[PDB]
């Protein structure tokens, strides 16, 4: 199983992680029933 | 999930994931309704020593 936890928070800190408490709450529960060891973001590019 | 007790309407607001409510001895004090969705309070009866 895939658990995906999430926690969407409204912060005004401009470069690092803000310090304080935020527990994150469960999203979605995937029934995969496969071997993961590596992953990789996804970004998006401009284009001008 | 088989019980005895009163169930009452409860004041607790549980989060959407969450369907089970445990107290300290691990039994379900309040359980989230699987037709109508909405939480309800479980005591035990009115035992008493005679
Ligand atoms: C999962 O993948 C890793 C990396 O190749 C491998 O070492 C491991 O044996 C795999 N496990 C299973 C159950 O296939
Ligand atoms: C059937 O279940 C859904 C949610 O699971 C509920 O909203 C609906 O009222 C139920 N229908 C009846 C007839 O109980």
């Amino acid at each position: 199983y895939f658990k995906i936890y999430s926690k969407h928070t409204p912060i005004n800190l401009v470069r690092d992680l803000p310090q304080g408490f935020s527990a994150l709450e469960p999203l979605v529960d995937l029934p995969i029933g496969i071997n993961i060891t590596r992953f990789q973001t996804l970004l998006a590019l401009h284009r001008s | 999930l088989t019980g005895t007790g009163v169930l009452t309407e409860s004041n607790k607001k549980f989060l959407p994931f969450q369907q089970f409510g445990r107290d300290i001895a691990d039994t379900t004090d309040a359980v989230r309704d699987p037709q109508t969705l909405e939480i309800l309070d479980i005591t035990p009866c009115s035992f008493g020593g005679v």
